């Protein structure tokens, strides 16, 4: 009744959101986009000695970072028509089994994710004005 | 490829100090090379829908 207390930690499929970032194709042309991603806990005992305490913001910011950085290591590669075609189709698909696949997994941390969107395609002012 | 070279690069200089760190990962973010003030690859850009 005294010597101990223990932690409650949700288990429901979590969500993350962001706002808009600029990068960049062959093409010199640049966009935008906004993504979101779904992410789940595999497994607790890992997921709770590693990220200190268990509140969201550190996972947050882990797999902020590592979203950023394959997603755009990804859409330097297509052309300017290939982001509009399919962009879920071999995109979505491709880079979240590369980010869920030992360290530097996502899932040593022990997060699992489910499936990542892309929301929408805006251009800069100057092309706009231009089109 | 500078992703693949900076993290053996940095490894191998961190040995001597025998600081006993294992790194994870090197990511590398956006790398906007205009400087903020050559943001003049717009007309560079708007070269094609003036010509059409």
């Amino acid at each position: 009744p005294f010597i101990e207390t223990v932690k409650m930690l949700d288990a429901r499929i979590q969500t993350m959101d962001n706002q808009a970032d600029r990068f960049v194709t062959k093409e010199k042309k640049d966009l935008i986009v906004d993504s979101y991603i779904k992410w789940r806990i595999s497994d607790f005992s890992r997921y709770y000695l590693a990220t200190g305490g268990g509140d969201i913001s550190q996972a947050e910011v882990l797999l902020k970072r590592k979203f950023s950085d394959r997603l755009r290591s990804e859409i330097g590669r297509l052309d300017v028509k290939d982001i509009v075609t399919d962009s879920r189709g071999r995109l979505t698909l491709e880079v979240r089994d590369a980010l869920n696949s030992n360290p530097n997994s996502m899932a040593a941390l022990g997060i699992e994710v489910v499936d990542v969107r892309i929301k929408q395609i805006n251009l800069p002012t100057e092309v706009s004005e231009a089109i | 490829v500078i992703r693949s070279d900076t993290q053996r690069e940095l490894e191998e200089t961190i040995r001597p100090y025998d600081m006993g760190i294992t790194l994870l990962d090197v990511n590398f973010q956006a790398a906007r090379p205009p400087e903020e003030v050559k943001a003049a690859f717009d007309d560079a850009i708007a070269a094609r829908e003036n010509e059409q």
